[PDB]
Protein backbone atom coordinates (compact mmCIF):
# COMPACT_ATOMS: atom_id res chain seq x y z
CA UNK A 1 0.00 0.00 0.00
CA UNK A 2 2.72 2.44 1.07
CA UNK A 3 6.26 2.57 -0.27
CA UNK A 4 9.34 2.58 1.94
CA UNK A 5 9.99 6.19 0.91
CA UNK A 6 6.48 7.03 2.11
CA UNK A 7 7.19 5.36 5.45
CA UNK A 8 10.44 7.31 5.80
CA UNK A 9 8.80 10.64 5.02
CA UNK A 10 5.69 10.17 7.18
CA UNK A 11 7.50 8.73 10.21
CA UNK A 12 9.36 12.02 10.77
CA UNK A 13 8.65 15.72 10.35
CA UNK A 14 9.46 16.88 6.84
CA UNK A 15 11.67 19.77 7.96
CA UNK A 16 13.47 20.98 4.83
CA UNK A 17 13.33 17.85 2.68
CA UNK A 18 13.48 18.42 -1.08
CA UNK A 19 10.41 17.62 -3.14
CA UNK A 20 12.19 14.46 -4.30
CA UNK A 21 11.93 13.08 -0.76
CA UNK A 22 8.23 12.42 -1.42
CA UNK A 23 7.41 8.80 -2.19
CA UNK A 24 6.88 7.71 -5.77
CA UNK A 25 8.49 10.94 -7.00
CA UNK A 26 11.33 10.31 -9.41
CA UNK A 27 14.27 12.60 -9.96
CA UNK A 28 12.52 13.85 -13.11
CA UNK A 29 9.27 14.64 -11.29
CA UNK A 30 11.00 16.31 -8.35
CA UNK A 31 13.23 18.28 -10.71
CA UNK A 32 10.20 19.50 -12.66
CA UNK A 33 8.47 20.51 -9.42
CA UNK A 34 11.59 22.41 -8.34
CA UNK A 35 11.66 24.13 -11.74
CA UNK A 36 8.04 25.23 -11.28
CA UNK A 37 9.10 26.88 -8.00
CA UNK A 38 8.28 24.10 -5.51
CA UNK A 39 11.94 23.45 -4.69
CA UNK A 40 11.24 21.90 -1.28
CA UNK A 41 8.72 19.52 0.25
CA UNK A 42 7.45 22.29 2.53
CA UNK A 43 6.35 24.48 -0.39
CA UNK A 44 4.66 21.40 -1.87
CA UNK A 45 2.73 20.84 1.36
CA UNK A 46 1.86 24.54 1.45
CA UNK A 47 0.34 24.14 -2.01
CA UNK A 48 -1.39 20.98 -0.75
CA UNK A 49 -2.96 23.02 2.04
CA UNK A 50 -3.87 25.68 -0.53
CA UNK A 51 -5.63 22.85 -2.35
CA UNK A 52 -7.20 22.14 1.08
CA UNK A 53 -5.96 18.53 1.02
CA UNK A 54 -8.12 17.73 -2.02
CA UNK A 55 -7.09 14.42 -3.58
CA UNK A 56 -8.32 15.13 -7.11
CA UNK A 57 -7.03 18.71 -7.09
CA UNK A 58 -3.63 17.67 -5.75
CA UNK A 59 -3.22 14.73 -8.13
CA UNK A 60 -4.29 16.75 -11.18
CA UNK A 61 -2.04 19.63 -10.14
CA UNK A 62 0.92 17.28 -9.70
CA UNK A 63 0.21 15.65 -13.07
CA UNK A 64 0.12 19.04 -14.79
CA UNK A 65 3.15 20.39 -12.81
CA UNK A 66 5.68 17.53 -13.12
CA UNK A 67 4.04 14.99 -15.44
CA UNK A 68 3.26 12.69 -12.52
CA UNK A 69 1.06 9.77 -13.51
CA UNK A 70 -1.93 8.43 -11.59
CA UNK A 71 0.34 6.24 -9.46
CA UNK A 72 2.87 8.96 -8.62
CA UNK A 73 0.24 11.63 -7.95
CA UNK A 74 -1.75 9.22 -5.77
CA UNK A 75 1.36 8.28 -3.78
CA UNK A 76 2.33 11.92 -3.27
CA UNK A 77 -1.19 12.87 -2.15
CA UNK A 78 -1.27 9.98 0.30
CA UNK A 79 2.14 10.93 1.69
CA UNK A 80 1.22 14.59 2.16
CA UNK A 81 -2.18 13.78 3.66
CA UNK A 82 -0.67 11.29 6.11
CA UNK A 83 2.01 13.79 7.14
CA UNK A 84 -0.65 16.45 7.70
CA UNK A 85 -2.78 14.07 9.76
CA UNK A 86 0.25 13.01 11.80
CA UNK A 87 1.89 16.39 12.45
CA UNK A 88 -0.47 19.15 11.30
CA UNK B 1 12.74 33.21 31.15
CA UNK B 2 13.87 34.54 27.74
CA UNK B 3 13.40 31.01 26.31
CA UNK B 4 10.24 30.30 24.34
CA UNK B 5 9.41 26.62 24.77
CA UNK B 6 8.15 24.71 21.73
CA UNK B 7 7.07 21.11 22.22
CA UNK B 8 5.59 18.38 20.04
CA UNK B 9 4.88 14.84 21.17
CA UNK B 10 3.42 11.82 19.36
CA UNK B 11 3.74 9.12 22.04
CA UNK B 12 2.94 8.37 25.69
CA UNK B 13 5.93 10.40 26.94
CA UNK B 14 6.29 14.14 26.42
CA UNK B 15 9.38 16.21 27.19
CA UNK B 16 8.38 17.51 30.62
CA UNK B 17 11.36 19.78 31.25
CA UNK B 18 14.69 20.68 29.67
CA UNK B 19 17.33 22.31 31.87
CA UNK B 20 18.48 25.63 30.43
CA UNK B 21 21.95 25.10 31.94
CA UNK B 22 22.02 21.53 30.64
CA UNK B 23 22.06 19.85 34.05
CA UNK B 24 19.25 17.43 33.23
CA UNK B 25 16.52 16.43 30.80
CA UNK B 26 13.14 15.65 32.36
CA UNK B 27 10.39 13.58 30.75
CA UNK B 28 6.92 12.52 31.85
CA UNK B 29 4.60 9.66 30.91
CA UNK B 30 1.64 11.99 30.42
CA UNK B 31 -0.56 9.01 29.47
CA UNK B 32 -2.43 6.49 31.60
CA UNK B 33 -0.16 3.57 30.61
CA UNK B 34 3.47 2.72 31.27
CA UNK B 35 5.73 3.48 28.31
CA UNK B 36 8.68 1.19 27.65
CA UNK B 37 11.60 3.47 26.79
CA UNK B 38 14.04 0.60 26.32
CA UNK B 39 16.89 1.48 23.92
CA UNK B 40 15.29 4.89 23.32
CA UNK B 41 17.60 7.79 22.52
CA UNK B 42 17.60 11.41 23.64
CA UNK B 43 19.17 13.70 21.04
CA UNK B 44 20.05 17.11 22.47
CA UNK B 45 20.94 19.96 20.12
CA UNK B 46 22.19 23.21 21.66
CA UNK B 47 22.00 25.71 18.84
CA UNK B 48 24.88 24.82 16.53
CA UNK B 49 26.60 22.67 19.16
CA UNK B 50 27.09 18.97 18.33
CA UNK B 51 24.13 16.73 19.05
CA UNK B 52 24.18 15.03 22.45
CA UNK B 53 22.82 11.49 22.28
CA UNK B 54 21.71 9.63 25.41
CA UNK B 55 20.56 6.03 24.99
CA UNK B 56 18.17 4.41 27.45
CA UNK B 57 18.85 0.94 28.87
CA UNK B 58 17.40 -1.84 26.69
CA UNK B 59 14.74 -2.72 29.29
CA UNK B 60 13.55 0.65 30.58
CA UNK B 61 9.89 1.46 31.14
CA UNK B 62 8.42 4.75 32.35
CA UNK B 63 5.30 4.29 34.45
CA UNK B 64 2.28 6.45 33.65
CA UNK B 65 2.21 9.91 35.21
CA UNK B 66 5.74 9.54 36.55
CA UNK B 67 8.81 11.72 35.98
CA UNK B 68 12.12 10.54 34.54
CA UNK B 69 15.01 13.00 34.84
CA UNK B 70 18.23 12.28 32.97
CA UNK B 71 20.80 14.34 34.88
CA UNK B 72 24.15 15.22 33.37
CA UNK B 73 27.53 14.41 34.91
CA UNK B 74 27.88 17.92 36.32
CA UNK B 75 24.39 17.82 37.80
CA UNK B 76 25.77 15.73 40.66
CA UNK B 77 22.57 13.73 41.14
CA UNK B 78 22.42 10.06 42.13
CA UNK B 79 20.95 7.55 39.69
CA UNK B 80 17.60 6.24 40.92
CA UNK B 81 16.00 4.28 38.09
CA UNK B 82 13.50 4.70 36.61
CA UNK B 83 12.92 8.05 38.34
CA UNK B 84 16.47 9.47 38.18
CA UNK B 85 19.25 8.64 35.72
CA UNK B 86 22.64 10.35 35.72
CA UNK B 87 24.39 10.79 32.37
CA UNK B 88 27.86 10.75 33.91
CA UNK B 89 29.27 10.32 30.40
CA UNK B 90 28.12 13.84 29.43
CA UNK B 91 29.16 16.76 31.63
CA UNK B 92 26.19 18.93 30.63
CA UNK B 93 23.27 18.83 28.22
CA UNK B 94 24.49 22.20 26.93
CA UNK B 95 23.39 25.82 26.75
CA UNK B 96 22.55 28.31 24.03
CA UNK B 97 19.74 30.33 22.49
CA UNK B 98 18.44 27.17 20.74
CA UNK B 99 18.04 24.27 23.19
CA UNK B 100 16.09 21.46 21.51
CA UNK B 101 15.59 18.09 23.20
CA UNK B 102 14.08 15.47 20.90
CA UNK B 103 12.98 12.09 22.26
CA UNK B 104 13.84 9.27 19.85
CA UNK B 105 12.35 5.83 20.41
CA UNK B 106 14.14 2.51 20.01
CA UNK B 107 12.89 2.48 16.40
CA UNK B 108 14.88 5.64 15.65
CA UNK B 109 11.81 7.88 15.46
CA UNK B 110 11.17 11.16 17.25
CA UNK B 111 8.12 10.82 19.49
CA UNK B 112 8.60 13.85 21.77
CA UNK B 113 10.37 17.17 21.41
CA UNK B 114 10.99 20.38 23.32
CA UNK B 115 12.85 23.43 22.02
CA UNK B 116 14.11 26.41 24.03
CA UNK B 117 14.52 29.49 21.84
CA UNK B 118 16.12 32.77 22.93
CA UNK B 119 16.19 35.89 20.77
CA UNK C 1 8.36 41.48 22.19
CA UNK C 2 5.58 39.00 21.47
CA UNK C 3 1.85 39.10 22.07
CA UNK C 4 0.41 36.37 24.27
CA UNK C 5 -1.80 35.34 21.34
CA UNK C 6 1.38 34.96 19.28
CA UNK C 7 3.04 32.80 21.94
CA UNK C 8 -0.04 30.59 22.24
CA UNK C 9 -0.18 30.13 18.47
CA UNK C 10 3.56 29.37 18.35
CA UNK C 11 3.64 26.90 21.24
CA UNK C 12 1.47 24.29 19.51
CA UNK C 13 0.73 23.20 15.94
CA UNK C 14 -2.02 25.24 14.32
CA UNK C 15 -4.12 22.22 13.33
CA UNK C 16 -7.51 23.67 12.39
CA UNK C 17 -7.32 27.05 14.12
CA UNK C 18 -9.30 29.80 12.37
CA UNK C 19 -7.54 32.76 10.81
CA UNK C 20 -8.66 34.72 13.87
CA UNK C 21 -6.17 32.68 15.91
CA UNK C 22 -3.33 34.57 14.21
CA UNK C 23 -1.54 37.21 16.28
CA UNK C 24 -2.74 40.69 15.44
CA UNK C 25 -5.69 39.15 13.57
CA UNK C 26 -8.85 39.79 15.54
CA UNK C 27 -12.52 39.47 14.77
CA UNK C 28 -12.65 42.19 12.11
CA UNK C 29 -9.48 41.31 10.21
CA UNK C 30 -10.03 37.56 10.51
CA UNK C 31 -13.62 37.95 9.33
CA UNK C 32 -12.44 39.97 6.33
CA UNK C 33 -9.84 37.31 5.52
CA UNK C 34 -12.46 34.55 5.74
CA UNK C 35 -14.66 36.61 3.42
CA UNK C 36 -11.76 36.86 0.96
CA UNK C 37 -11.65 33.04 0.89
CA UNK C 38 -8.78 32.32 3.31
CA UNK C 39 -11.35 31.01 5.77
CA UNK C 40 -8.73 29.09 7.75
CA UNK C 41 -5.34 29.86 9.24
CA UNK C 42 -3.65 27.03 7.34
CA UNK C 43 -5.02 28.42 4.07
CA UNK C 44 -3.33 31.72 4.95
CA UNK C 45 -0.14 29.80 5.76
CA UNK C 46 -0.27 27.99 2.43
CA UNK C 47 -0.51 31.44 0.88
CA UNK C 48 2.48 32.38 3.05
CA UNK C 49 4.42 29.31 1.92
CA UNK C 50 3.49 30.02 -1.70
CA UNK C 51 4.94 33.49 -1.09
CA UNK C 52 8.05 31.54 0.02
CA UNK C 53 7.63 32.88 3.57
CA UNK C 54 8.28 36.42 2.30
CA UNK C 55 7.59 39.08 4.92
CA UNK C 56 6.86 41.88 2.46
CA UNK C 57 4.71 39.73 0.18
CA UNK C 58 2.69 38.26 3.05
CA UNK C 59 2.26 41.55 4.91
CA UNK C 60 1.32 43.64 1.87
CA UNK C 61 -1.05 40.91 0.69
CA UNK C 62 -2.63 40.80 4.15
CA UNK C 63 -2.95 44.59 4.20
CA UNK C 64 -4.67 44.60 0.80
CA UNK C 65 -6.79 41.48 1.67
CA UNK C 66 -8.21 42.70 5.02
CA UNK C 67 -6.83 46.18 5.75
CA UNK C 68 -4.32 45.44 8.51
CA UNK C 69 -1.81 48.17 9.31
CA UNK C 70 1.94 47.63 9.53
CA UNK C 71 1.50 46.47 13.13
CA UNK C 72 -1.06 43.74 12.50
CA UNK C 73 0.52 42.51 9.26
CA UNK C 74 3.94 42.44 10.94
CA UNK C 75 2.57 40.49 13.90
CA UNK C 76 0.86 38.00 11.59
CA UNK C 77 4.00 37.45 9.53
CA UNK C 78 6.10 37.07 12.67
CA UNK C 79 3.68 34.50 14.06
CA UNK C 80 3.66 32.49 10.83
CA UNK C 81 7.44 32.63 10.43
CA UNK C 82 8.11 31.63 14.03
CA UNK C 83 5.65 28.74 13.78
CA UNK C 84 7.37 27.61 10.58
CA UNK C 85 10.71 27.73 12.40
CA UNK C 86 9.30 25.79 15.36
CA UNK C 87 7.49 22.98 13.54
CA UNK C 88 8.09 23.23 9.78
CA UNK D 1 21.39 61.68 58.41
CA UNK D 2 17.68 61.54 59.37
CA UNK D 3 17.34 58.64 56.87
CA UNK D 4 16.94 55.56 59.04
CA UNK D 5 18.26 52.47 57.26
CA UNK D 6 16.67 49.06 57.85
CA UNK D 7 18.06 46.01 56.10
CA UNK D 8 17.02 42.38 55.94
CA UNK D 9 18.86 39.81 53.85
CA UNK D 10 18.62 36.02 53.80
CA UNK D 11 20.85 35.19 50.82
CA UNK D 12 24.45 35.68 49.72
CA UNK D 13 23.91 39.22 48.38
CA UNK D 14 22.94 42.10 50.66
CA UNK D 15 21.87 45.62 49.75
CA UNK D 16 25.24 47.30 50.21
CA UNK D 17 24.34 50.93 49.55
CA UNK D 18 21.45 53.05 48.28
CA UNK D 19 21.94 56.42 46.59
CA UNK D 20 19.56 58.96 48.10
CA UNK D 21 19.78 60.98 44.86
CA UNK D 22 18.93 57.91 42.80
CA UNK D 23 22.24 57.83 40.93
CA UNK D 24 23.08 54.20 41.69
CA UNK D 25 22.18 51.06 43.60
CA UNK D 26 25.15 49.32 45.21
CA UNK D 27 25.02 45.65 46.22
CA UNK D 28 27.60 43.18 47.51
CA UNK D 29 27.83 39.39 47.42
CA UNK D 30 28.34 39.25 51.18
CA UNK D 31 29.25 35.53 51.03
CA UNK D 32 32.41 33.60 50.19
CA UNK D 33 30.84 31.93 47.12
CA UNK D 34 30.08 33.25 43.66
CA UNK D 35 26.44 34.35 43.36
CA UNK D 36 24.66 33.99 40.02
CA UNK D 37 22.10 36.75 39.44
CA UNK D 38 20.99 35.88 35.91
CA UNK D 39 17.54 37.34 35.10
CA UNK D 40 17.34 38.77 38.63
CA UNK D 41 15.31 41.92 39.22
CA UNK D 42 15.55 44.96 41.47
CA UNK D 43 12.24 46.41 42.68
CA UNK D 44 12.67 49.99 43.89
CA UNK D 45 9.98 51.88 45.80
CA UNK D 46 10.25 55.62 46.47
CA UNK D 47 7.49 56.64 48.85
CA UNK D 48 4.26 56.65 46.86
CA UNK D 49 6.07 56.65 43.51
CA UNK D 50 5.52 53.66 41.20
CA UNK D 51 7.89 50.74 41.61
CA UNK D 52 11.05 50.70 39.50
CA UNK D 53 12.16 47.28 38.29
CA UNK D 54 15.59 46.69 36.74
CA UNK D 55 16.32 43.25 35.31
CA UNK D 56 19.72 41.59 35.22
CA UNK D 57 21.00 39.86 32.05
CA UNK D 58 19.87 36.25 31.51
CA UNK D 59 23.19 35.06 32.95
CA UNK D 60 24.84 37.38 35.47
CA UNK D 61 27.22 36.46 38.28
CA UNK D 62 28.49 38.49 41.24
CA UNK D 63 31.50 36.76 42.76
CA UNK D 64 32.18 36.41 46.47
CA UNK D 65 32.64 39.75 48.21
CA UNK D 66 32.30 41.53 44.87
CA UNK D 67 30.17 44.65 44.54
CA UNK D 68 27.75 45.20 41.68
CA UNK D 69 26.57 48.81 41.47
CA UNK D 70 23.57 49.39 39.23
CA UNK D 71 23.89 52.98 38.03
CA UNK D 72 21.11 55.19 36.75
CA UNK D 73 21.22 57.00 33.42
CA UNK D 74 21.47 60.36 35.18
CA UNK D 75 24.48 59.14 37.15
CA UNK D 76 26.40 59.24 33.88
CA UNK D 77 28.56 56.28 34.88
CA UNK D 78 29.94 53.70 32.45
CA UNK D 79 28.95 50.08 33.00
CA UNK D 80 31.82 47.83 34.11
CA UNK D 81 30.22 44.39 34.32
CA UNK D 82 29.82 42.58 36.58
CA UNK D 83 31.13 45.29 38.93
CA UNK D 84 29.31 48.30 37.44
CA UNK D 85 26.06 48.32 35.50
CA UNK D 86 24.42 51.55 34.36
CA UNK D 87 20.65 51.27 33.97
CA UNK D 88 20.56 53.65 31.02
CA UNK D 89 16.83 52.89 30.73
CA UNK D 90 16.21 54.75 34.02
CA UNK D 91 17.32 58.35 34.50
CA UNK D 92 17.41 58.13 38.29
CA UNK D 93 16.48 55.64 41.00
CA UNK D 94 14.34 58.33 42.66
CA UNK D 95 14.17 60.39 45.84
CA UNK D 96 11.77 60.68 48.76
CA UNK D 97 11.38 60.15 52.49
CA UNK D 98 10.48 56.46 51.95
CA UNK D 99 13.17 54.84 49.80
CA UNK D 100 12.94 51.04 49.90
CA UNK D 101 14.90 48.68 47.64
CA UNK D 102 14.30 44.93 47.35
CA UNK D 103 16.45 42.46 45.40
CA UNK D 104 14.37 39.99 43.37
CA UNK D 105 15.89 36.77 42.09
CA UNK D 106 15.21 34.99 38.81
CA UNK D 107 12.32 33.24 40.58
CA UNK D 108 10.70 36.56 41.51
CA UNK D 109 11.51 36.22 45.21
CA UNK D 110 12.80 38.88 47.59
CA UNK D 111 15.92 37.90 49.54
CA UNK D 112 17.51 41.27 50.37
CA UNK D 113 16.05 44.62 51.33
CA UNK D 114 17.14 48.03 52.57
CA UNK D 115 14.82 50.95 53.24
CA UNK D 116 15.74 54.59 53.85
CA UNK D 117 13.16 56.38 56.01
CA UNK D 118 13.35 60.11 56.71
CA UNK D 119 11.33 62.21 59.14
CA UNK E 1 2.69 19.84 48.54
CA UNK E 2 2.12 23.60 48.80
CA UNK E 3 -0.74 25.70 47.46
CA UNK E 4 -0.23 28.75 45.27
CA UNK E 5 -1.71 31.09 47.89
CA UNK E 6 0.73 29.60 50.39
CA UNK E 7 3.63 30.49 48.12
CA UNK E 8 2.14 33.95 47.60
CA UNK E 9 2.14 34.54 51.35
CA UNK E 10 5.62 33.01 51.69
CA UNK E 11 7.18 34.87 48.76
CA UNK E 12 6.46 38.30 50.28
CA UNK E 13 6.39 39.87 53.75
CA UNK E 14 2.95 39.64 55.32
CA UNK E 15 2.73 43.40 55.83
CA UNK E 16 -0.96 44.06 56.45
CA UNK E 17 -2.54 40.99 54.87
CA UNK E 18 -5.96 40.09 56.30
CA UNK E 19 -6.41 36.92 58.31
CA UNK E 20 -8.05 35.15 55.37
CA UNK E 21 -4.84 35.58 53.37
CA UNK E 22 -3.29 32.74 55.39
CA UNK E 23 -3.01 29.43 53.57
CA UNK E 24 -5.86 27.01 54.18
CA UNK E 25 -8.14 29.81 55.42
CA UNK E 26 -11.49 30.25 53.73
CA UNK E 27 -13.81 33.19 54.17
CA UNK E 28 -15.66 31.42 56.98
CA UNK E 29 -12.48 30.61 58.91
CA UNK E 30 -11.11 34.12 58.55
CA UNK E 31 -14.49 35.52 59.56
CA UNK E 32 -14.50 33.40 62.72
CA UNK E 33 -10.94 34.48 63.53
CA UNK E 34 -11.99 38.12 63.10
CA UNK E 35 -14.87 37.44 65.48
CA UNK E 36 -12.33 36.13 68.00
CA UNK E 37 -10.34 39.33 67.37
CA UNK E 38 -7.69 37.69 65.16
CA UNK E 39 -8.66 40.04 62.33
CA UNK E 40 -5.18 40.25 60.79
CA UNK E 41 -2.33 37.90 59.96
CA UNK E 42 0.15 39.62 62.28
CA UNK E 43 -2.01 38.88 65.33
CA UNK E 44 -2.08 35.21 64.34
CA UNK E 45 1.69 35.22 63.92
CA UNK E 46 2.03 36.83 67.34
CA UNK E 47 -0.08 34.03 68.80
CA UNK E 48 2.15 31.56 66.96
CA UNK E 49 5.19 33.17 68.59
CA UNK E 50 3.41 32.85 71.92
CA UNK E 51 2.59 29.30 70.86
CA UNK E 52 6.35 29.06 70.17
CA UNK E 53 5.91 27.33 66.81
CA UNK E 54 4.36 24.17 68.23
CA UNK E 55 2.47 22.47 65.40
CA UNK E 56 0.06 20.62 67.69
CA UNK E 57 -0.62 23.64 69.89
CA UNK E 58 -1.09 26.03 66.98
CA UNK E 59 -3.31 23.69 64.97
CA UNK E 60 -5.46 22.82 67.99
CA UNK E 61 -5.79 26.49 68.92
CA UNK E 62 -6.77 27.38 65.36
CA UNK E 63 -9.35 24.58 65.33
CA UNK E 64 -10.78 25.95 68.57
CA UNK E 65 -10.64 29.59 67.29
CA UNK E 66 -12.27 29.07 63.85
CA UNK E 67 -13.08 25.37 63.50
CA UNK E 68 -10.21 24.75 61.10
CA UNK E 69 -9.98 21.09 60.18
CA UNK E 70 -6.81 19.02 59.95
CA UNK E 71 -6.22 20.17 56.37
CA UNK E 72 -6.85 23.87 57.01
CA UNK E 73 -4.88 23.88 60.27
CA UNK E 74 -1.94 22.10 58.64
CA UNK E 75 -1.91 24.53 55.73
CA UNK E 76 -2.05 27.58 58.00
CA UNK E 77 0.67 26.27 60.32
CA UNK E 78 2.95 25.40 57.42
CA UNK E 79 2.42 28.81 55.85
CA UNK E 80 3.17 30.63 59.11
CA UNK E 81 6.24 28.50 59.84
CA UNK E 82 7.64 29.00 56.34
CA UNK E 83 7.04 32.75 56.53
CA UNK E 84 8.80 32.92 59.89
CA UNK E 85 11.73 30.87 58.60
CA UNK E 86 12.04 33.11 55.54
CA UNK E 87 11.62 36.49 57.25
CA UNK E 88 11.89 36.15 61.03
CA UNK F 1 16.91 60.56 72.67
CA UNK F 2 17.08 56.86 71.81
CA UNK F 3 19.27 54.26 73.46
CA UNK F 4 22.02 52.85 71.26
CA UNK F 5 21.05 49.24 71.98
CA UNK F 6 17.53 50.18 70.88
CA UNK F 7 18.89 51.48 67.58
CA UNK F 8 20.95 48.32 67.12
CA UNK F 9 17.91 46.13 67.75
CA UNK F 10 15.67 48.16 65.44
CA UNK F 11 18.25 48.31 62.64
CA UNK F 12 18.12 44.54 62.10
CA UNK F 13 15.47 41.83 62.32
CA UNK F 14 15.36 40.26 65.76
CA UNK F 15 15.95 36.78 64.36
CA UNK F 16 16.87 34.68 67.40
CA UNK F 17 17.78 37.48 69.80
CA UNK F 18 16.87 36.67 73.41
CA UNK F 19 14.51 38.83 75.41
CA UNK F 20 17.56 40.56 76.88
CA UNK F 21 18.33 41.98 73.45
CA UNK F 22 15.15 44.06 73.74
CA UNK F 23 15.77 47.69 74.62
CA UNK F 24 15.40 48.54 78.29
CA UNK F 25 15.84 44.88 79.23
CA UNK F 26 18.67 44.15 81.65
CA UNK F 27 19.73 40.90 83.25
CA UNK F 28 17.34 41.30 86.19
CA UNK F 29 14.09 41.96 84.34
CA UNK F 30 15.10 39.76 81.43
CA UNK F 31 15.72 36.81 83.73
CA UNK F 32 12.43 37.59 85.46
CA UNK F 33 10.60 37.32 82.15
CA UNK F 34 12.53 34.19 81.17
CA UNK F 35 11.43 32.52 84.40
CA UNK F 36 7.96 33.78 83.51
CA UNK F 37 8.51 31.97 80.20
CA UNK F 38 9.61 34.88 77.98
CA UNK F 39 13.04 33.55 77.02
CA UNK F 40 13.14 35.17 73.58
CA UNK F 41 12.42 38.58 72.12
CA UNK F 42 10.10 37.29 69.39
CA UNK F 43 7.70 35.60 71.81
CA UNK F 44 7.54 38.91 73.69
CA UNK F 45 6.77 40.72 70.44
CA UNK F 46 4.12 38.14 69.62
CA UNK F 47 2.55 38.98 72.96
CA UNK F 48 2.83 42.61 71.86
CA UNK F 49 1.14 41.62 68.61
CA UNK F 50 -1.62 39.93 70.59
CA UNK F 51 -1.84 43.00 72.84
CA UNK F 52 -2.53 44.90 69.59
CA UNK F 53 0.33 47.38 70.08
CA UNK F 54 -1.43 49.15 72.97
CA UNK F 55 1.14 51.03 75.02
CA UNK F 56 -0.81 50.93 78.29
CA UNK F 57 -1.79 47.26 78.07
CA UNK F 58 1.64 46.01 77.03
CA UNK F 59 3.54 48.13 79.56
CA UNK F 60 1.17 47.26 82.42
CA UNK F 61 1.41 43.57 81.55
CA UNK F 62 5.21 43.82 81.41
CA UNK F 63 5.29 45.53 84.81
CA UNK F 64 3.10 42.75 86.20
CA UNK F 65 5.31 40.06 84.56
CA UNK F 66 8.76 41.37 85.57
CA UNK F 67 8.34 44.76 87.25
CA UNK F 68 9.63 47.41 84.87
CA UNK F 69 8.92 51.05 85.62
CA UNK F 70 7.32 53.43 83.14
CA UNK F 71 10.88 54.20 82.01
CA UNK F 72 12.06 50.76 80.92
CA UNK F 73 8.56 49.72 79.83
CA UNK F 74 8.36 52.84 77.67
CA UNK F 75 11.78 52.08 76.18
CA UNK F 76 10.77 48.52 75.31
CA UNK F 77 7.44 49.67 73.89
CA UNK F 78 9.14 52.22 71.65
CA UNK F 79 11.73 49.70 70.50
CA UNK F 80 9.10 47.07 69.66
CA UNK F 81 6.93 49.63 67.87
CA UNK F 82 9.87 50.83 65.77
CA UNK F 83 10.93 47.26 64.97
CA UNK F 84 7.39 46.44 63.85
CA UNK F 85 7.30 49.57 61.70
CA UNK F 86 10.65 48.51 60.24
CA UNK F 87 10.04 44.83 59.56
CA UNK F 88 6.35 44.05 60.07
Amino acid sequence: TTSQKHRDFVAEPMGEKPVGSLAGIGEVLGKKLEERGFDKAYVVLGQFLVLKKDEDLFREWLKDTCGANAKQSRDCFGCLREWCDAFL
Amino acid sequence: SSFSQHARTSGRVAVEEVDEEGKFVRLRNKSNEDQSMGNWQIKRQNGDDPLLTYRFPPKFTLKAGQVVTIWAAGAGATHSPPTDLVWKAQNTWGCGNSLRTALINSTGEEVAMRKLVRS
